[PDB]
């Protein structure tokens, strides 16, 4: 049975720099963070890379909705890199290259965070971080599995 | 507290084209009261180790700057695996693409080369001939079924139409694969689950196990590449995942390699893809891989097994699915085929490496439309029912069998039930007569009607006419499976595995069944049968110690085979309530159902309940018990007391046992018919070799369905 790191309600910016650092729950815990179902740039208003913490807590912004969302920092880290090598002029692909380098600049300030920790035993369906019961034929916040 | 970050200045040479818009008037003094939202902008506060000392960036970018078979889906949008992606653990508590120190997965024999693009030892699946039809699954007549071997159905509309599909490793560090599925196979049981995605050019394929950490490959187009994602180590150019170098049309990618064995198996898995396009060779090297499993990790897991016989299966429906669309038609005969030997495989994967209970066991293949599939399940029904009745044949029947065993179904398992179990009262009685159930033909047959017999026990709750129609099938089968039948099941198969290279020679398991592998005999691989076995063998070039054990694991695999746990259950009676003292619970070496109510138990211990004989003139070191268990915690030992025979004596439904002093079983007779009655009253006849006389010293042992055991003097055969 497994559990999701909710939303935080966050109708100004200080409702996001307020929260504390995430700890990492037991080795025991299936978790896993509650992100948008979709990345939208027209929609997220601030991005909160704060690699001060030892989770390296990243926080989405979404004004109108008024939820910041706690996402996995290396992937979002990594993706979002991504999105701005990507060529789609010179003013817009100069600033890009700018907010790049300074990402990936504070990245590896913390590559030295990574987990080293070979994937744990049990079924999958249909991600590791997901619950790894096994099902057969006889057959911090919850998400009881269905 | 306190926030007053460095925002930059429009005239920074550097981070410049990053200050922030006018409109806010950020100014030193102004910055901390936050107020940083300004809605054409996105802004991103930078904070790294050295926080406050550091006081962070903010940075502000306009919102406007962010925004053919198998494609990777790169960036946060508009992939549709981003927030996939996002949710993920990876990295965080897992690290599911290890930085690789010199991890070498070498090109492997039979592995396509520019040569033979489909592979070395390849035996490609032919075309359906100039000038032959193609029927839709409907117009499906038993006459087809027949000449089933050279009917061809066209795959357009039969099989599931392709339509695009996002493929996410469960890993979440790699980036989403774009495809075009045709479909998937997937089983499991209480103890693993493994599932494949087929897509044209790709498959994708994950194994778990209970006790073991995953194993991920993904199949994809030689030119392309897989990168790992998310490692902040790999800031230059990505890491890409290790794996076989690239062969003629495929490319393989792994994930989770490690622990000796366990990266040979997954080496082994790697290179399954891209060696043949016949499903069939696939299904072949399984069945005989299924056969070398070692006997000491007796029911426990065997990761390197299961890995290497659940990638096979994963494999072998993608060169179904793949050589169908090829020239677009599927044989009927390969259809039935692979639908059946799909269903047996999964099972002995599950019982024999994955550790696992029948009971439990499930398969969902799904290369096949959905809606064509629900018509031929609907019409293969009605063709189960037409045999049954129009034809007459063996072959007819065992066909009817087998097509309920590919339904699973108990409509289906219901029409076929008992013409199942009247064909197995039909061998029992050849041999008795005196025959040998050896045709390949014949074998088949015994092992799809068992299988059907079976079925209600794995389903739960069987009926009471459920329950006796296996009984009997039981009796029968652990008749069937004497000490010489034994011996030569391990003469048969070991001399079927030498014919076979895997191609033009393939090895079907089904039609080298034996009752052995389903009696309720767990016997075979003691001492006394390993000699039998042996003595009985042809030599060859492997040294007598090796032969030896190589015959105790074949021996073990049989015994592990037919030992279903829903059975033992249903035919050990338990009482109603707790019985006082330790149970000694000993596990039953031969079981024997003599009565729905009762069951002969034979073991190495007494029990501490039930009529309880000990035989005599047995080999001490290894001791003989037969236990008489009924629903009741009382036990009373007795001695077996001798007697001769001589219209009807009462001896129907009783058990002819015969053993040796080395402490062997060698034959578990059910007193059939009266005609066996007979047989038996007369005594041992000489020269009219019975099935009730022995050339080997032993002893000869009548079971009543009633609880008493006597000696029957008369079929001793003295030294
Ligand atoms: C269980 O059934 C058998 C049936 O043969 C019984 O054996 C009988 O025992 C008597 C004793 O004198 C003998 O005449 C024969 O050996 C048997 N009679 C018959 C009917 O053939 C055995 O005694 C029965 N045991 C119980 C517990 O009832
Ligand atoms: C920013 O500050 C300047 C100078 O004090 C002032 O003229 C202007 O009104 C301010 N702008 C906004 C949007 O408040
Ligand atoms: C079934 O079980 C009971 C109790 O064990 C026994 O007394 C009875 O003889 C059995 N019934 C038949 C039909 O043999
Ligand atoms: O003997 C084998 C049985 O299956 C066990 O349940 C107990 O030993 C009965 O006493």
């Amino acid at each position: 049975t497994e559990y999701v790191l909710r939303s935080v309600i966050a109708k100004e910016v200080g409702d996001i720099l307020r929260v504390p650092c995430m700890r990492t729950p037991a080795d025991d815990v299936s978790w896993r963070y509650e992100a948008p179902s979709v990345i939208d740039y027209a929609r997220i208003d601030g991005i909160f890379l704060r690699y001060h913490c030892p989770g390296l807590d990243t926080f989405l912004w979404d004004r109108h909705a008024q939820r910041a969302y706690l996402v996995n920092p290396f992937l979002f880290a990594a993706g979002f890199l991504e999105d701005l090598s990507h060529s789609v002029d010179t003013q817009e692909t100069t600033t890009r290259r700018a907010l790049y380098k300074e990402i990936r600049d504070a990245l590896g300030s913390r590559k030295q965070a990574v987990s080293h920790a070979p994937v744990r035993a049990g079924c999958v369906n249909f991600d590791y971080s997901r619950t790894r019961r096994c099902v057969g034929r006889r057959d911090p916040v919850l998400a009881l599995s269905n | 507290r306190l926030w007053l970050p460095n925002t930059p200045d429009a005239s920074d040479p550097q981070r410049g084209r990053l200050a922030p818009p006018g409109e806010l008037n950020l100014t030193t003094a102004s910055v901390p009261m936050l107020r940083w939202y300004a809605e054409r902008f996105c802004f991103v506060l930078v904070t790294t180790a050295e926080f406050p000392r550091d006081p962070g960036q903010l940075l502000y970018i306009p919102k406007t700057y962010l925004l053919a078979e198998v494609t990777q889906l790169k960036g946060l949008s508009h992939n549709p695996g981003a927030s996939a992606l996002l949710r993920s653990r990876a990295w965080v508590t897992f690290a599911a693409a290890p930085d690789r120190e010199g991890l070498t997965f070498p090109r492997g024999d039979d592995g396509a080369t520019e040569r033979h693009p489909d592979g070395r030892r390849n035996a490609p699946p032919p075309g359906p001939p100039a000038g032959t039809p193609r029927h839709p699954t409907t117009n499906l007549s038993i006459a087809h079924l027949h000449n089933a071997s050279v009917t061809w159905l066209a795959a357009r509309g039969l099989l599931r139409t392709p339509g695009r599909y996002v493929y996410l490793s469960p890993s979440a560090s790699t980036w989403p694969v774009g495809v075009w599925t045709t479909g998937g196979l997937a089983f499991g049981c209480d103890a693993a689950l493994v599932r494949a995605r087929y897509g044209k050019g790709f498959m994708g394929l994950v194994i778990s196990m209970r006790d073991s950490p995953p194993a991920e490959i993904i199949v994809v187009p030689a030119d392309k590449t897989l990168a790992r994602v998310g490692n902040p180590t790999d800031e230059n150019a990505p890491a890409v995942l290790p794996g076989p170098p690239a062969g003629p049309r495929y490319r393989v990618f792994v994930l989770g390699a490690p622990n000796g064995s366990a990266l040979d198996a997954l080496r082994r898995v790697a290179g399954y893809p891209e060696e043949s396009t016949n499903y069939a060779q696939y299904m072949s090297r399984a069945y005989a891989e299924f056969l070398g499993e070692d006997p000491g990790s007796g029911t426990d897991a065997r990761p390197s097994l299961f890995w290497r016989l659940a990638g096979l299966l994963a494999s072998s429906g993608f060169a179904f699915v793949n050589a169908a669309h090829a020239h677009d038609a599927i044989r009927l005969s390969d259809l039935l085929g692979f639908l059946a030997h799909s269903r047996v495989l999964a099972g002995l994967a599950a019982r024999g490496a994955a550790g696992c209970a029948a009971d439990s066991v499930f398969l969902n293949v799904s290369v096949l439309d959905p809606a064509a599939r629900l018509r031929l399940e609907a019409r293969l029904g009605h063709l189960v029912a037409a045999i049954l009745e129009r034809e007459q044949s063996l072959v007819a029947h065992a066909l009817g069998y087998q097509l309920a065993f590919v339904l699973d179904s108990p409509a289906a398992y219901g029409a076929v039930a008992p013409s199942a179990a009247r064909l197995i009262d039909a061998l029992y009685a050849e041999f008795l007569g005196g025959r040998a159930l050896t045709a390949p033909m014949v074998r088949r047959a015994l092992f799809y009607a068992t299988a059907v017999l079976r079925a209600p026990f794995l389903a739960g709750a069987p009926s009471a006419e459920q329950r006796e129609r296996a009984r009997r099938g039981l009796l029968i089968t652990t008749a069937l499976c004497t000490s010489d039948v034994a011996a030569a099941t391990h003469a048969d198969l070991r001399a079927a595995l030498a014919r076979t290279d895997h191609q033009k020679n393939l090895f079907w398991l089904p039609d080298h069944f034996s009752p052995c592998a389903a009696s309720l005999r767990f016997d075979l691989a003691e001492g006394g049968f390993i000699l039998d076995a042996l003595a009985m063998a042809t030599r060859s070039d492997i040294p007598a110690d090796v032969m030896a054990q190589q015959t105790r694991g074949v021996a073990s695999v049989l015994t592990r085979w037919a030992h279903y746990n829903a059975l033992i259950r249903a035919f050990v009676p338990e009482a109603t309530h707790q019985c006082s003292g330790p149970s000694h619970n000993a596990e039953p070496r031969i079981l024997v159902p003599i009565t729905h109510n009762a069951s002969y138990v034979v073991t190495h211990t007494p029990l501490p309940r039930g009529i309880g004989y000990k035989l005599t003139g047995v080999d001490v070191r290894r001791p003989l018990f037969i236990t008489y268990l009924t629903a009741t915690c009382e036990g009373h030992a007795r001695e077996i007391e001798p007697k001769r025979l001589v219209r009807d004596l009462g001896l129907v439904g009783a058990v002819f046992l015969r053993y040796t002093p080395a402490g062997e079983v060698m034959s578990v007779l059910l007193v059939d018919t009266d005609a066996t009655q007979q047989q038996l009253a007369q005594g041992p006849v000489a020269g009219t070799p019975n099935v009730f006389s022995s050339d080997v010293p032993s002893v000869a042992l009548l079971l009543f369905p009633n609880g008493t055991v006597i000696h029957l003097l008369a079929f001793d055969t003295l030294p």
